[PDB]
Order: C-alpha cells, then structure tokens, then sequence
C-alpha cells in the first residue's frame, strides 16, 4: 500500500469518467438539474435575442397542454400554447410569403408555398429552437421534446413576441432566424419535385415561348462507365440552359432543373438577401 | 498532433452574424468556498467583478453556488448544448476576469 | 496497475489533542524562568544526542563514545564498521576540497 | 519506503493518450510509445514549415495549369501581373482559377497585354510613349 | 448582542453631556485624556450607554476628546456576506445561494 | 569622405564622455532594493475568508 490520498481520488474521478462514458445516463431535462431558476432564465431568454417580452405572455408561450394533462394526472396521487400557436403560425406564414414574394417575384405560388412549408417544417424549426434555449424552457410531459411540441412552442414564442412588440419587430425576428436558414441551400434541396421537364415545359408555355429542344452539346467517354453528357436546352437556336450528367436522361433532367432555377431567380449567382 | 485529434470545419451556430448577433453563452456556475485559500481570488471576483460583468451582458445567467468546495469552478453552458467546465483554482482576480471574458466572448 | 481502487479510510486528526494543544510549552523556560533550566534540558530522546546535532559520522562517534560500553555486541561491531566507513568516506571521497 | 511515488499511473497515461492510434506495441507499452510520440511531436513541429512550402507549391501548380489552359505560362502570368501593379497572391489566383474562371481569363488577358506592351517597349529603344497598361501609379 | 452599529444623530449633545458630567471650558475638542481614570470613566459610560466599546487596539489612538468623537460616528455594521450581496441590488441574472 | 583626417578629432568626444558617465552611473548604482511592510502583510492576506 502506497500511502496517500490524492492519487486514489484522481483515479476515482477517472473511473467515474469511464463509467459515465461506458453506460451513459438517459438524458434528463435541464430543469431537473442543479443551477436552474425559471424566471431569471426567461428574462435572460428575452434579453438574449435583443428584444422585450411581456413576461406573463412568454410564460404562457412556454406551457404545453400535455404538461397540464400530465400534472393533473400526477395531481390525483395554467394557459396552454394554443391561441398563441395559431397566431404565431398564421403571422409566420403570411410574413414568410411576403418576404419570399418581395425579393423573388417571378416564382409561382406553389413554389413559394413549398418554401414557406419547408421553413416552418419540423426539421428547420427543431434545428433553430434547440439552439435558442427553447427546448430548455419548454414545459412538456416527456424528454426529449417531440418535434411537434417543440415547433408549437417556437411559434408560440413568435406569437408572444407579436403581441408584445408588434409586427415589425416580429418580421425582423423571422427575417433573422428563419430566412437565414436558406443560405447556402439550393432550390430543389428545399422544394422537392418530380419530373422537372414537364414543369419547365408548362412554365415555358406560360410565357408564350416555344418548346425547348434537348441537345447534346458535350460528352466524354460515351461507352465507358464514367461519361459526361452536357445536355443543353435550346429555344429558337438560343439556349435557355445547359446541364451535366452521368447519362443523357439525368443530364436532361439537370438541364431542366437549371432552366427552372434560372427562370425563377434561384441561380447560384443571385443577389444575396439584404439584412 | 492533428491526426491524433478530431477536426472540424469552421462554422457558426445558427448563422450567427447575418440577421443579428446572439450571445452564445447561457450560464456560468462558480462554486466559491467561504473558507479556503484556493478560491480566495474567486471570492474577490464575486466581491468585485461579477456584478459589472453581468450588467455588461444581461443574456447570461450567473450562479454563485457558495458550497464548501475545495477547487472552485466556472461552468459555461452554451446555446448548442456544449458545457465547458474550467478550474479557477489558485488564480488571481485578473486571470479569473480574463477567463470569464474568454468564456463570454467565444462560441 | 500500481494504484488503489478505493479511497483509503479517512485520517481523523484531532488538532486539539493532548499533545497538540500543549505543544511548545516550556520552550521559553530559560528566558522567563530565571534561567534555572535550559530548553535543551526539555528534549527527550537518546542520551548521546540530547541537545546536540551532527552529521552521521559525528553522531556515530558520539554514540560510541557515550554508550558503547553497554551496546550489544553485533550492534557495537556494526557501529565500529560504520564509523570506519564514514571516516574513510568523509575524508577521501567528495567533490569539494 | 518513506515516500515512494503514488501518482505514476497518470504520467504514463499522459504520454499514452497521444499514442492510442499507433500500430503494434507502440500504442500500449510506455517505453516504445515515449520514443514514437517524441518523434511524432518533432514531426508536427517541422511539418508546419513543410505545410507552408507544399501549399505554395500546390498553388503554383494550379496557376500553371490554368494559365497553360489559357495559352500562357505561369512565369509570364506572375511577372506581367506584377508589372500592372496587380498584387494578388498565389492563393487568391489559384482559388480564382478554380471557382471563377472568367475573372482568371480577364487576368490572363491583362497579363498578356502587359507582356506585349513590354515587348513593344524594349524593342524600339529610346524615348517612346509608354503603353496604356504600362503606367505605374506612384505612392508618396 | 451584535457589532451592528449606527451612529445616532444626537451623538454630539449626548457626548457634551457626558464630558460635562465626568468633569468644562470652551474648545472642548482639545481636552487631554492623558489621565487614565478620566478616560476610563468616559469610555465606560459611553460603552454602557451606546453599547459599543473601544477595542484594545484602538485604545491608545484616542488621546483627545475629538478622537473619541471621530471614533463613535463611523457606522460599524455586520452581517454574513450572503446578506451583503443579496441586499446589494443584484441585477436579475445573479442568483447567489448559501449552502451553509 | 566628407572631411579630412584632422577635422574628426574631438567633434563627438563629448557624447562618448557623457555616454560613459551614464553607463558608469548605471554600474555604480546597483544595490539591494527597498523592503516594505506592505508585501509581508500582503502575504498575511492568504487566509482571508468570508463572514
Ligand atoms: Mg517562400
């Protein structure tokens, strides 16, 4: 026995580290952990994003109906998010359509509707809300917060911000936290469509412009396993697009997609959003 | 070295500078013993710099637990769930102040 | 693995023990007890090193000269060998001379 | 053993936490690991300078490829973009040649124009009107 | 019993009353306290009435009456440091606990 | 050269002189520093606690 105390203590801490890595505990919510006060943290959430909230409205904007159902279930042994949730979703959809119509005017209504649907979908809203301490302040039944509940609380936060400080401030909030999620992401990663050739031909008839001709401009290794077919889409012997592909069919599909991007204003070289 | 170490690409949290800049730090948790020389400088921090530090940036929640600890701790939790626990053992008020500003500035 | 798995049972130290609370007393018995006794008449230990320090050779020489008449035969032989070795060492080995 | 060492597992583990990805007994045995990790840290320290050298060589290779694609050579491109006071470095020129080829074609045309003005200037020796691209801007 | 002290607004006229009772002339700020009996009687009456005694370390520093006056008009307050910080008008993002 | 040989003599000897007077005052003013009570009582502050 080597006498001493610090080496045994350091080894105990290292063993606790290995035990925590080997069989990690289930993720408990942050409110069931030390160093937590709900009121100071709601105030800091208000001051963090640089605006003002009415604190009672924000507290109601963080309370889910499933929490009431659960705490009355535990009671036998508060206002929900609802009107705030449809208020937030309605104003968010209208403001997102306004922003996407003011900057990108030539787009059709189906495309703008699908872009707004993407920006209010579960993926991007749950990505934004988990990085703004919404999940930590969310009062729900179970942990981790299911995506529908988290989206509902995020739009309840937007609605509480609306009722607190007006449509211009809420428009700036949506501009800074939802439009900014479109950066670096192309159109057809966002508005997923099938058969883009038919959509391009319909849109071209909408402008009273003749049907485009697919035309193999360039190519390399036509009979090898690694080709490069550059299918261009012409109209009156002037091209509207050109696109690459591994085979001629996917190249024509990509040329139609590039023509759709160029007609609607989602070129990769378009004007960046102004802030 | 760099092959014995994980790497990442340069990125931000939620495109942190486009619309507005958001203070990426949520919390800070000093455990400052009432009697103990190791946290002595940290004690003076709570006497001197912590109120000015919090009034300089209201988005950060600061907890001074004041347990009979042996090594004091500042716990910086961030918006993306990261936790950085740093030892303010045997540090003066100035090194603690620079370390706390280091935690507050960065992502 | 040369490290223990469990923390040792804690060392309970009584700082107000009988020896600890009354430690140091009568170390100034000379300067304010009319010099009837020295502090060196307070220390308890071997007879040959009560109130005297030295290196190992001086200590072994003094131990021999003071209590070697009544030391054990193999202990006395070990001490004579030790004094012989230390005399050969302090006077013929070294860096500074 | 009045005070022998209790804190020796952690020094071994301080060295061995760097060698966990090696092959064979270097990743386990402390002696072999110490030798290989000292060597690996030395290699890292020298490889910073080697990284700078190889990256500039890569940029020169890419600029040479693009300027040969436009019909010029790399020495003509650099030595004739310096003469128009276009002080771009190789990193920006290489990334321009990758991502923005029309700007690189404009730079190649500018360098060829300066080359032809230099050829016309050094042929008809004597006092002559300088080329349009050949003018320098003084800085006082 | 505590070291909590606030100087009364009538410390003056109380203290003229006490220096009058222990003894007298004008310019009474400059009365010598070199005699030990008079200084003992004065400080004992002040400590008995005001509930605050001069410590052993500050006892030689008061040689005139004016030093006794300047000693008694400083507010000596005491509480735990938790009660010091919690009453110091914290901004709403400090929560200071005291697990003692 | 700007001047002949005979012109250089003594034209900058004064600067060399007070330069060495400065470095001589530097060499002859090395001496143990002042010691204060403040540093020792600053060490006494190592057990300062809260109340
Ligand atoms: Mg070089």
């Amino acid at each position: 026995v080597k006498k001493g105390f610090r080496a045994a203590f350091r080894f105990q801490k290292e063993l606790e580290r290995q035990r925590l890595l080997r069989c990690p505990p289930p993720p408990v919510r942050r409110s069931e952990k030390p160093n937590w006060d709900y009121h100071a943290e709601i105030q800091a959430f208000g001051h963090r994003l640089q605006e003002n909230f009415s604190l009672d409205l924000l507290k109601t904007a963080f309370v889910n109906s499933c929490y009431i159902k659960s705490e009355e279930a535990k009671r036998q042994q508060l206002k929900s998010n609802q009107e705030l949730s449809e208020q937030g979703t309605s104003f968010s959809q209208t403001c997102l359509t306004q922003f996407l119509e003011d900057e990108y005017p030539d787009m059709p209504t189906e495309g703008i509707k699908n872009l707004v649907d993407f920006l209010t979908g579960e993926e991007v809203v749950c990505h934004v809300a988990r990085n703004l301490a919404v999940e930590q302040l969310t009062l729900s039944e179970e942990f981790p917060v299911p995506p529908a509940v988290l989206q509902q609380t995020f739009f309840a936060v937007i609605g509480a911000l609306l009722q607190s400080s007006g449509p211009e401030r809420t428009a700036l909030f949506i501009r800074d936290f939802l439009i900014t999620q479109m950066t670096g992401k192309e159109l057809f990663e966002m508005w997923k469509i099938i058969n883009p050739m038919g959509l391009l031909v319909e849109e071209l008839k909408k402008r009273n412009v003749s049907a485009p001709e697919s035309r193999l401009t360039r190519q390399s290794g036509g009979t090898t396993a690694l080709p490069l077919y550059f299918v261009g889409l012409y109209c009156d012997k002037k091209l509207i697009a050109e696109g690459p592909g591994e085979t001629v069919l996917v190249a024509e599909e990509e040329a139609a997609r590039v023509a759709l991007r160029k007609l609607y204003g989602f070129t990769e070289n378009r004007r960046p959003w102004n802030y | 070295t760099a092959r014995g170490t994980p790497s990442r690409f340069l990125a931000s949290v939620l495109h942190n500078g486009l619309g507005r800049y958001v203070q990426q730090l949520q919390r800070l948790s000093f455990s400052v013993s009432r009697d103990g020389a190791s946290s002595r400088g940290a004690r003076e921090f709570v006497e001197r710099e912590v109120i000015d530090f919090a009034r300089r940036n209201p988005g950060v929640v600061i907890y001074v637990n004041s347990r009979p600890c042996c090594v004091p701790r500042v716990v910086a939790e961030y918006l993306n769930g990261a936790v950085r626990e740093e030892s303010i053992h045997c540090k003066s008020v100035e090194e603690i102040s620079t370390l706390v500003q280091k935690l507050a500035d960065q992502s | 693995i040369g490290i223990r798995l469990t923390l040792p049972p804690p060392k309970v130290v009584d700082r107000w023990n009988e020896k600890r609370a009354m430690f140091g007393v009568y170390d100034n018995i000379g300067i304010l007890g009319n010099f009837e006794k020295h502090p060196k008449e307070l220390i308890r230990g071997p007879i040959w090193l009560r109130g005297w320090k030295g290196n190992e050779l001086q200590r072994c020489i003094r131990k021999r000269k003071m209590v070697g008449s009544r030391m054990f035969a193999d202990d006395l032989h070990n001490l004579n060998k030790r004094i012989r070795y230390l005399y050969k060492h302090f006077n013929r080995h070294g860096k500074f001379r | 053993l009045r005070n022998r060492v209790t804190d020796r597992y952690f020094r071994i583990q301080e060295v061995l936490k760097h060698a966990r990805h090696f092959r064979g007994r270097k990743n386990r045995c402390y002696r072999l690991a110490v030798r290989t990790v000292i060597r690996a840290f030395v290699k890292c320290t020298k490889a910073r300078y080697l990284k700078k050298k190889n990256m500039r060589t890569l940029w020169i290779n890419r600029i040479t490829a693009a300027s040969q694609e436009h019909g010029l050579k790399y020495p003509a491109l650099i030595g004739n973009l310096v003469k128009c006071q276009v002080e771009l470095n190789r990193k920006v020129l290489a990334d321009l040649a990758i991502y923005e080829p029309k700007t690189f074609k404009s730079l190649a045309a500018l360098a060829s124009r300066r080359r032809h003005e230099g050829f016309a200037a050094a042929l008809g020796d004597g006092k002559e009107p300088e080329g349009i691209f050949s003018r320098v801007v003084q800085y006082h | 019993r505590s070291r909590a002290y606030t100087p009364p607004e009538d410390l003056q006229s109380r203290l003229e009353s006490y220096v009058k009772e222990v003894f007298l002339p004008s310019n009474w700020q400059d009365i010598s306290l070199e005699d030990s009996r008079l200084k003992f009687n004065l400080l004992a009456h002040l400590a008995d009435d005001l509930g605050h005694v001069v410590p052993n370390s500050r006892l030689h520093q008061m040689c005139r009456v004016r030093d006794v006056l300047d000693f008694y008009n400083v507010p000596i307050q005491d509480r735990s440091k938790f009660d010091e910080l919690s009453a110091s008008n914290l901004p709403p993002n400090l929560k200071i606990t005291w697990s003692y | 050269p700007y001047m002949t040989r005979e012109q250089e003599r003594g034209h900058a000897a004064v600067r060399r002189r007070e330069a060495f007077e400065a470095i001589k005052a530097a060499a002859t003013s090395k001496f143990p520093p002042h010691r204060f009570i403040a540093d020792q009582l600053d060490h006494l502050n190592v057990t300062k606690k809260w109340s």
